[PDB]
């Protein structure tokens, strides 16, 4: 949010944004980014490269660019909301949460999340064998940077 | 283990989860529940171990704790109240016919007797023999049940400090009208037709009889017999436990002959002969009215004059007014009505002195009573019926509320004056004096010219702007009364004509001078005790006030037998069948009384995402209130939670549950927001951090 | 709570009282009271200073009878309250404190009378409730219907009263003072033409008896004067209290006759017949059938034999020949504007109709005359 | 989707219910209300306070009849509702917030009761739909023409409306105050001659059946006349409800005579056929052949014997003798105002002419003046 | 030559007869015929079956006084035969063969009564000449006017009569059969409820005496009873003819009250304020406002002190503020109709509208039909 800024990772986050966010049409160019890595001076070639990245989630815009800095990820995530949400669907104050509960209530409520992102959480959240994932930790390095 | 006995201990109590409750209870073959003190039967059509010495012992006494129900408890909870308040005790077992009232009944006289004298058990035998009689003479085969009990049995075992000594039986609530009066697809009362099946051919031939289908009291249902039932076999029963309960030959010579008068005086037709100024009725065939005399041993003369003439008798002189056809007809069936009664009251006067008691000091009384009904048809009989269970369920809500007040002062509270809205306004309705349903009723039926629709009119105009009263839209001869079970709509068709009670004094003393003692005794004993109650309902009125008046020294013990299912079959159950029953029962009153109880820890767990809830073990001062001024802006107005926790308001707990998925709602988004956030993160600073410098480190050297 | 109600139906000659919902009169008696004329010899017979009733008529030889009530309107008022006090302790043996009470009245009686029977009640018997009926809308009640004209003639007075469907209509109200008493005074009077003296009040009595045992209507005057002068067959005995026999024989239906004949005893009024028709003829038009076919008769007058044969004669020949005359004569008209009033005061809706002490308390007297018709 | 319209016929004295599709009204009854104006005796008796239709003249004698519409103007708006509600519950037995109502109404009334009518129609009855037909078109309708002149006559007023393949002429629309109820009056007020006295609102009703039963038209009126004072040939009796039998002579014709010569009653209009005439006369000369020719007679007052052959001489008297004069009288007339908004009712373009509850939202009760006519 | 018509208005209660072109009637005795109805015993005492007008209320104590007129209408032929050759020979002393004789009549009687008289004068006193005029158009000869609406009340009938410049409007008359002897017969209903009991015909007429000497009209009724009952300075005294005396209250205004209130006989009618003002409202718009201000009142009835302020005060509460409401009460208005009666006979220009001998022997007794009114 432009209240609070998580000063760590603000510099990371403006420097990817000035090399992908700039005066464009809107779309997500391979112009820029190309040129930064073959500065020095490469034969340009479409040898082995014909696919660079496709997973972008659509059109960006410069209003709703201001919109997803205000919102998503830049200067947000307070932890104290965190642990709220995590606690409020946990009955004990330690945050042992089962990792199928979570399953079910992620992938039943709200706009739905696949299992896919699940696990995608999962490929760097620390969890139990029994499931009861906690959070103190990953939730720390998830917002001092890594 | 996970259903539980009693529901007054749940936090939320609603239709839904006490029906889902009692088939929880049902499906793991666990019949009796509990409400509060209130016990819950539900019939399962099949044998199941509610017997046996080793239950009785279990429930001896208070050693068991009552986790497990049963009827004993209520046996025995009656008894250690007897012992304690030295004070006598009723149970009420209520619910509808086949729904195992009568089954409950015969295991609470088993029980104890028992557990009380266990030395000698000759006052069970001698009260279970006398049972057969009351039922064939007091159960009728209805449109809904093929075995139906039309009155209420009263039946008071007399304990002196666990010596039982002799029981009285009593009778309540008879159904006059049945004996003359029988609706489609039903019959009068079994004795009847087990008389004319199973009698021996040569008193048959004494008392001129015939089969069933000639008698006019009886050929009205239009099926006489029914499919799976053998008359001779319980007549033959009957005789048994009459020659058991001492009854000689020559009385039952007299009851068969009584039986038989009443049957042909049942036969007995009118015309409309032409007087100087007026219409009077003439018997058709002197046949009839020979045969009731003979049997009856009165005078044949008298008794025309008693079936078509009306006396007026002062000092000095005596006149006599003839009658219409109509008022014949009417004085007929009241004669014939007074019979059966007396006929009656003298079998279970006799049962009585046969088992009759020495002392009077304490008493546990057992009611076996039928409960609501609302039928497709419905008329004056189920109107009575209704109007005595509202008088019962006041009593019921009494206690239930007398229960809530108990529960608000165990433990510790500034107990309040909670609110309660009884069911007077329906009794009012009914049975006021001023202008009551009866009332106008009882106006009507000496009234110059009325009928029904003058009955129905009157109704009407007293009664349009009671909210429990309801009038049909288009013209319809109907009217809908709100009970507590929900709208009953009465079809007024003959209310007028089966109303007509009225016995005069000439049908009386030509009855004492008869030449057989019993029924000179009886009408005797009758003219001795007769009263401004000349119809059915003001009798019915009177009878319903003695056995309320009987029942009020003591706190009544209720139990509820339910129905699962109107095809016996054991096991199957419906949702709709138990929604039913529960309306019916009454069960649901305690539902309406309850509405605040809800409970503690579920404050405690689930409403902290408001404001995070700072603080750990809230205590019994816990900052409770002051979080619904502070977070809601809620009038404080639930109660105390505290120990003693039941404070929350429906529409305060529905807020607050709605609420609480707004906050859900929105922390799912916040979350999943989050986590799209770190998607990105990842996405971004994976394909460029994590390649760009591999690339460029491998360009290095 | 259960206080059963007081029908009390005191009539020029006769007191009829007794509970609310019973079937007859507990208590019929003569409405007299009498004084002794003679005097007193022996010490302490003679402390007695009034009579009411039967015993006024065991000691009839040596009382001066006399009637607190002439024409439906009480003249004497001390005696009439004696009689209500014999009625309410001696004969009903009932505290009239604890009552409501329910009286009858002529319909053209003055205004007067009903105050000062509604003031005696609330204030000499402290009843607790009131009511006063008029006599052919009980006896209507007593009849089981709702429509026709009630010819209601005790020994005090003659009226009648057309009702439609519940309704009255005042206009047509006819009254006569001609009734039984003076059937008594004419008989006494053409008595004389045999030869037969009775002169005092207790010879009245006798005469009153034979009136009521052997008078009769004829079916047609002329012809039975013919009959009974041609002939001696008509003639029958009656024997005196000591011993002597009269014969009486045109005296038996002259007597009656004066019912439709006022002009005997010098009155210009018309016939009973000539009455009824005109108070039907005063209803409206769409009345009228059902009238002429529900001709009420009440009253221990209407008791003659053959009364309600000439009756319905004399109307058959005043209207016309389209409608259908019937004449209702119950066995039991004697006592039905009891009967009706105990039918009226045992229904429980007419329990807002009483005239309760705090009313009277509020409006004096005068509440009688808007609470009761 | 398969409600039935109801069609309702309210005249000034008869209400004609039905369903559409039926070929006669379901309920025929007196546009009556009747109230008690005698005294209520007996108790329990008198507990209503008003009758409605027959049961008002059941109870005629006992009762205030009074009319809520006088020349086709509802002047009780009170007494209507009472009657509408009785027609829609207990005559035809239904529920009318579930059927669209068709009513009728003369041509040229006030605004107002038009008005009215739709919003006691969408208020208080609830019907989801409504329109508000002219009698004479229903007529036409009945009688399966599209051209013709309609005399509509039933006992408010008698209305003139010519119509040509489907068009109307509205400036060539005539009507009279003068019909049924003005010749009850005129016969009860000429049956004073004889000696015979009708002055009650029941007696009204006697004397409208004596009309309805007796009185015809005269083919000419003075030979008429002169035939009836040379002999006795044309007298009928009748017989009045309590036996009574009264004779009328010239009576018989005289009364229908007022509809050819108002000045009878005081009236300075035209008689029926110069008001036809006239209003033929303000149609086209194209127009006025076929008019001629399709003279419908419609309503109850049409209903006397001989006013057709009268009528037809009057209209060849006044127009030439080139014309060809057509009298249409079906024998159903009395119904055919009826016969016609059932057939009207019940088609299936019509269906989009009804005034729907939400159009009645939206427009306030002026929407009728827009919808219909 | 010089032959005086004779003016006779003999009304249902009085004769008013005289001569024409004087100022008052020469005789005025009651229209009563008396039969003995006694026993006579004194040999010559009673030879005398009959006797007519004053010498029948001398001998009031032992006869039968029958009317021979009743509401307007002549039922006794022979009684009145009787007082008409009374009227002409005892009492003016005159010859009826050599006096045309002028008659009245009411507007709406039967027709055989006005032929009945005609036959009567023409074939029993053979007079030269006859009339029959109408008692209302007397009265506005009597007035000096020629426009207004007349309220003539003897004892009879009640009726109102419209006239605007001597033109009537006939359709506008109205009739009440509601007069002074109903009057006198409710009084005597409501004298019983003071106990004075009046039954006879000879006592009919005390209460007459009583009715004129005593009764009133009250300008308001409800707060007149409310004073009556809460004082006693309405209450006067009266003495009978034997010397008791009697003493009425509220009864002294609540006779005339039923003038305004028909109800209270049991009449379903009007007032009399009210059917002047319908029978304003049944003529032309452009008559009302001089209608409205010449209230003529006539008769008898009308004498009561009273009447016209509330007759004023009713018309002023129907009738619009804007007109003028005058009633005209002269205080001769009980001769209004002799007067006007004797005017019109002695005026030249009547002469050509007698009913001669010659036209009667030509025409029979239906010339009286045409030649009047
Ligand atoms: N059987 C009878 N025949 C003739 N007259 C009778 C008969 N019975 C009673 N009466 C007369 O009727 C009068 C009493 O009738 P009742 O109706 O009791 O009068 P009231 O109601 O005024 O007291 C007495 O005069 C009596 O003589
Ligand atoms: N057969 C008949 N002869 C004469 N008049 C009749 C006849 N039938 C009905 N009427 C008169 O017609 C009038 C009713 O006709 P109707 O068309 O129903 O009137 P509306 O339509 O105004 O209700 C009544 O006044 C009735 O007297
Ligand atoms: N001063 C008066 N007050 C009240 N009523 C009176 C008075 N004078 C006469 N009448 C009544 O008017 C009636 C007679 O009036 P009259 O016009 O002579 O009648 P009619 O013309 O019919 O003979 C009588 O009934 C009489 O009682
Ligand atoms: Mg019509």
């Amino acid at each position: 949010v432009f209240a609070m800024f998580d000063q760590s990772q603000i510099q990371e986050f403006k420097e990817a944004f000035n090399m992908i966010d700039q005066n464009r049409d809107g779309f997500i160019d391979k112009e820029d980014l190309h040129d930064m890595l073959a500065s020095l001076g490469k034969n340009p070639t479409d040898e082995y490269l014909d696919a660079m990245m496709n997973e972008a989630p659509g059109p960006i815009n410069f209003t709703m660019f201001l919109t997803m800095f205000g919102e998503k990820l830049n200067g947000t995530d307070p932890e104290d909301v965190i642990r709220n949400a995590f606690a409020c669907f946990d009955e004990e104050a330690t945050g042992f949460i089962q990792e199928d509960y979570l399953r079910e209530l992620l992938t039943t409520m709200g706009d739905r999340f696949t299992d896919e992102e699940v696990d995608e959480l999962y490929r760097e959240a620390p969890i139990d064998k029994k499931g009861n994932f906690n959070y103190i930790e990953f939730t720390r390095i998830l917002k001092h940077g890594a | 283990e996970d259903g539980v006995e009693d529901m007054t201990q749940l936090e939320d109590l609603q239709e839904t989860t006490v029906l889902a409750n009692l088939k929880t209870r049902f499906e793991r073959n666990l019949i009796y529940t509990y409400i509060g003190s209130i016990l819950v039967s539900v019939n399962p059509y099949r044998m199941f171990a509610i017997y046996g010495p080793e239950q009785v012992q279990q429930y001896s006494g208070r050693a068991l704790g009552e986790n497990p129900p049963h009827l004993f408890a209520i046996a025995n909870l009656a008894f250690a109240k007897m012992l304690d308040a030295k004070q006598n005790q009723c149970v009420i077992i209520s619910g509808e016919s086949g729904s195992g009232k009568t089954e409950a009944t015969k295991l609470i006289l088993r029980c104890l007797a028992a557990m009380n004298q266990r030395r000698d058990v000759m006052q069970q035998i001698k009260i279970l023999e006398a049972t057969p009689l009351l039922e064939a003479f007091g159960n009728a085969k209805t449109v809904r049940n093929d075995n139906s009990s039309r009155f209420g049995k009263f039946v008071e075992i007399f304990l002196e400090g666990g010596v039982i000594c002799g029981a009285i039986t009593s009778q309540y609530l008879l159904e006059k009208s049945r004996i003359v009066f029988q609706a489609k697809n039903e019959r009068n009362y079994h004795i009847f037709y087990e008389l004319l099946a199973g009698l021996p051919a040569q008193l048959r031939q004494a008392f001129s009889l015939q089969e069933a289908e000639t008698y006019y009291y009886l050929n009205q249902g239009g099926n006489c017999e029914i499919a799976g039932k053998s008359d001779a076999d319980d007549f033959r029963r009957l005789l048994a436990a009459m020659e058991v309960l001492g009854f000689t030959s020559e009385d039952q010579d007299s009851i068969f002959r009584i039986l038989a008068s009443i049957l042909h005086l049942g036969n007995v037709y009118f015309e409309k002969h032409e007087t100087d100024a007026q219409e009077v009725a003439s018997v058709v065939s002197a046949r009839e009215i020979q045969a009731v005399a003979e049997l009856l041993q009165v005078s044949p003369e008298g008794l025309q004059k008693a079936i078509t003439f009306k006396v007026t008798e002062t000092i000095r002189e005596k006149i006599f007014t003839p009658l219409t056809v109509e008022s014949a007809v009417d004085a007929r069936d009241a004669i014939a009505k007074v019979l059966y009664a007396l006929l009656f009251g003298w079998l279970i006067t006799r049962v009585n002195a046969l088992v009759s008691p020495k002392q009077d000091t304490l008493s546990i009384a057992i009611l076996d009573i039928y409960g609501f009904e609302d039928l497709s048809f419905n008329s004056f009989e189920q109107l009575c019926i209704n109007y005595a269970n509202e008088n019962l369920q006041y009593l019921f809500n009494k206690i239930v509320f007398q229960e809530e007040q108990e529960e608000y002062i165990r433990e510790q509270m500034d107990w309040r004056e909670i609110a309660f809205a009884d069911n007077q306004p329906c009794i009012n309705l009914i049975s006021l004096k001023p202008y009551g349903i009866l009332r106008i009723l009882d106006d009507q039926c000496c009234f110059p010219q009325a009928t029904d629709h003058t009955f129905l009119q009157k109704c009407h105009y007293h009664h349009g702007a009671n909210p429990l009263y309801s009038k049909p839209k288009m013209p319809l001869p109907e009217f809908t009364i709100k009970h507590y079970a929900g709208k009953v709509t009465y079809q007024v068709h003959k209310f007028l004509d089966k109303n007509h009670d009225q016995v005069r004094q000439d049908v009386l003393d030509l009855f004492v001078h008869s030449r057989t003692r019993v029924v000179a005794h009886l009408f005797s004993s009758h003219a001795a005790q007769t009263y401004k109650a000349h119809t059915v309902a003001a009798k019915f009125q009177q009878s319903l006030l003695d056995l309320v008046e009987k029942m009020e020294r003591c706190n009544p013990l209720f139990v509820r037998c339910l129905k699962p299912n109107h095809k016996k079959e054991p096991g199957l159950f419906e949702p709709d069948v138990m929604m039913a029953q529960l309306r019916y029962s009454g069960v649901l009153e305690t539902v309406r009384i309850r509405k605040v109880r809800l409970p503690f820890q579920v404050f405690i767990d689930r409403y902290r995402c408001l404001v995070a809830l700072k603080l750990n073990v809230p205590a019994d001062g816990d900052m409770c209130v002051s979080l619904l001024s502070r977070l809601c802006t809620v009038t404080p107005d639930m109660y105390r939670v505290g120990i003693s926790k039941l404070f929350l308001k429906e529409h305060l707990h529905q807020l607050l549950e709605s609420m609480r998925e707004r906050v859900q709602n929105r922390a799912a988004l916040t979350l999943q927001r989050y986590l799209r956030g770190f998607f990105i993160q990842r996405h971004f600073r994976s394909l460029r951090r994590k390649i760009i410098l591999l690339q460029s480190r491998a360009r290095g050297f | 709570d259960e206080t059963t109600a007081l029908v009390c139906d005191n009539g020029s000659g006769l007191v009829k009282a007794g509970f609310a919902g019973d079937d007859a009169p507990r208590a019929v008696f003569p409405s007299i009271v009498g004084r002794p004329r003679h005097q007193g010899v022996m010490v302490g017979m003679g402390q007695k200073d009034s009579y009411v009733g039967d015993e006024a008529q065991s000691k009839r030889g040596i009382l001066t009878l006399k009637y607190p009530i002439e024409h439906g309107i009480i003249t004497n008022w001390d005696d009439m309250e004696k009689i209500w006090h014999h009625t309410f302790y001696n004969e009903l043996r009932v505290a009239p404190e604890e009552h409501p009470t329910l009286l009858t009245e002529a319909p053209l009686n003055p205004k007067a009378n009903r105050e000062k029977m509604t003031q005696i009640m609330f204030e000499t018997f402290n009843v607790p409730a009131m009511y006063v009926a008029i006599q052919a809308v009980l006896s209507l009640y007593a009849s089981g219907r709702t429509t026709g004209i009630v010819l209601d003639s005790g020994d005090g007075v003659t009226h009648n009263v057309p009702i439609y469907e519940g309704y009255a209509l005042p206009h047509a109200i006819m009254r006569l003072d001609l009734a039984g008493r003076d059937l008594t005074d004419y008989l006494m009077k053409i008595l004389t033409e045999r030869g037969y003296s009775f002169v005092t009040t207790a010879e009245r009595e006798i005469v009153r008896d034979i009136k009521e045992k052997l008078c009769y209507v004829a079916l047609d005057f002329e012809n039975e004067m013919a009959t009974a002068a041609s002939s001696s067959s008509l003639e029958k005995s009656y024997e005196l209290p000591d011993g002597q026999v009269i014969t009486i024989g045109n005296e038996r239906f002259r007597c009656p006759e004066t019912l439709f004949q006022p002009s005997f005893i010098g009155m210009e009024s018309a016939g009973i017949h000539e009455t009824t028709y005109n108070s039907i003829m005063k209803c409206d038009i769409d009345i009228r059938k059902d009238l002429y076919a529900n001709n009420v008769m009440s009253g221990g007058t209407t008791m003659y034999p053959g009364i309600a044969d000439r009756m319905q004669k004399e109307i058959t020949a005043l209207a016309p020949s389209t409608m259908k005359i019937k004449i209702i004569a119950p066995p039991e008209r004697k006592y039905s504007v009891w009967i009706g009033g105990s039918i009226l005061a045992s229904l429980s809706t007419f329990q807002q109709m009483w005239i309760t002490k705090q009313e009277y308390d509020e409006a004096g007297p005068s509440i009688v005359h808007r609470k009761c018709f």
